[PDB]
């Protein structure tokens, strides 16, 4: 293995009823020696390791005092102004039912992460023998999420699949035979 | 820490594959980051870029401050590396399968340090080097690393993909297969 | 608009 060291930080903001907290990390290796919350006001050695580093951070005031002004300068400056691109970003899910004996019911291409995904059988909520995936990340501010159902086909039967979303006003079904 | 939404700026700096990112997470999404070696802020969606602007410099200034830190921080910890944490690799479409429709095969590697890793793509047992995006070296709160990697492509009953993924705490490289 | 950052801090 060769050699390499790395060191991060995180610069976080928690919006919560019209709040913000402001939280800033110092890693070296994974491992968080010194952290500033602003519920605390001052920086606090999480580890051994950062003591002389906060201890140092706490004597210096105008480092105490421009962290805590970040929750006001930058979090919620940044969480006002990414209202209408971030927080309120719509996109309508798709939806598709395949046999692959089971029935897919495989919903994309939606940001809201929030879903909810049922299974109908002649009007009737189905329960048993229903198996749904995790919430699945795109990368492209994009999920997906797969309810397989266990079904014993019937000549006549209607399977509906419907999807209940914050980006529809009014559920979405398909139906299969 | 209850919140309802959570907005993060994520940098590191290393010794190996990228010396430096700096990037700016919503909802763990990325938004935007800073193009080191060319020093400009580079948007994930078009649309961001049109309704924000961000000083590229700040991210540069704040790379050459945890540079620093760094190097400080390599001499009070007695020069101590982490150990290798092997990464979990999985293969996904991104749109139902269907023959002839055109979709993206997202290669997801996920909980893995240090952010040093070689992805690749195998087509029918060969190099696909056409087609291919990556994301960046997205960060966990768990202080470990996760990142995507895309490929576009026709479903074909006739071809079998395979994500190999290299990382130093393997000891071979891990083929993820994905079929129709 | 511009979005807002913060200076980490330089250690010991
Ligand atoms: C949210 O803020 C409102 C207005 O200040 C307050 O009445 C309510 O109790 C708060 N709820 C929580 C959970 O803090
Ligand atoms: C990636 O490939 C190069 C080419 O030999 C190699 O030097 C490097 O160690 C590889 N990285 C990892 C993490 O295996």
């Amino acid at each position: 293995t060769p050699e390499n060291y790395l060191f991060q930080g995180r610069q976080e903001c928690y919006a919560f009823n019209g709040t913000q907290r402001f939280l800033e990390r110092y890693i070296y290796n994974r491992e968080e020696f010194a952290r500033f919350d602003s519920d605390v006001g001052e920086f606090r050695a999480v580890t051994e390791l950062g003591r002389p580093a906060a201890e140092y951070w706490n004597s210096q005031k105008d480092i105490l005092e421009e962290k805590r002004a970040v929750p006001d300068r930058m979090c919620r400056h940044n969480y006002e102004l990414g209202g209408p691109m971030t927080l309120q970003r719509r996109v309508q899910p798709r939806v598709n039912v395949s046999p692959s004996n089971l029935l897919v019911c495989h919903v994309t291409d939606f940001y809201p992460g929030s879903i909810q995904v049922r299974w109908f059988l002649n009007g009737q909520e189905e329960t048993a023998g229903v198996v749904s995936t995790n919430l699945i990340r795109n990368g492209d501010w994009t999920f997906q999420i797969l309810v397989m159902l266990e079904m014993t086909p019937q000549q006549g039967d209607v399977y509906t699949c419907q999807v209940e979303h914050t980006s529809l006003d009014s559920p979405v079904t398909v139906e299969w035979k | 820490i209850k919140a309802d939404h959570v907005s993060t700026y994520a940098a590191f700096v290393q010794t190996h594959r990228p010396t430096g990112e700096f990037m700016f997470e919503f909802d763990e999404d990325e938004m935007f980051y800073v193009d080191l070696d060319k020093k400009e802020t580079v948007w994930h969606l078009e649309e961001f870029g049109q309704a924000f602007s961000f000083e590229a410099q700040g991210g540069l200034a704040n790379i050459a401050i945890l540079n620093n830190n760094l190097n400080t921080l390599i001499q009070r910890s007695n020069h101590t590396q982490a150990t290798n944490d092997p990464p979990e690799v999985t293969v996904f479409p991104k749109e139902p399968v269907e023959l002839g429709q055109p979709n993206t095969l997202i290669c997801h590697i996920d909980k893995f340090f240090p952010p040093v890793l070689n992805v690749t793509w195998l087509c029918n047992g060969e190099l696909v080097t056409e087609g291919v995006a990556e994301s960046l070296f997205l960060p966990r709160t768990d202080y470990s690393f996760h990142k995507f990697h895309y490929l576009t492509f026709v479903p074909s009953a006739e071809d079998f993909y395979d994500c190999r993924v290299e990382h130093w705490g393997l000891d071979q490289p891990l083929l993820k297969h994905w079929e129709a | 608009t511009g979005l807002a950052w913060e200076w980490w801090r330089t250690v010991y």
